[PDB]
RNA sequence: UUUGGCAUAGUUCC
């Protein structure tokens, strides 16, 4: 259930639309904003 | 005197005018129910307030 | 018959 080289994150999961609904003038939580930084250094 | 049946109280009653003030809270604005209302987006639970 | 959020301040009751 929890071999030890998982521990080093080599796939990041993204929570699904629900855990990060949006705002209703759409706004972006913080959780995506930050996913959004995150896949943008990954693909630089 | 009793107001209902009109004989005296056996006790005297100590009575005189005092200033009184109204405070700001009523109950109109304090009653509040629900059943089934309104709902929060993230939880899915009641809304606040 | 459709739904904004974050922060700060004040107030009520133990």
């Amino acid at each position: 259930y929890a071999r030890p080289e998982w521990m080093i994150v080599t796939v990041l999961p993204v929570p699904p639309l629900s855990v990060r609904p949006a705002v209703v003038a759409r706004n972006q939580d913080d959780l995506t904003h930050k996913l959004a930084d995150i896949v943008k250094i990954n693909n630089q | 005197y009793n107001g209902f049946t009109g004989r005296k109280i056996t006790s005297q009653i100590f009575i005189g005018p005092t200033y009184y003030q109204r405070l700001k809270h009523m109950v109109d604005d304090k009653i509040h129910s629900r059943a089934r209302g309104p709902i929060q987006i993230l939880n899915r639970q009641p809304m606040e307030g």
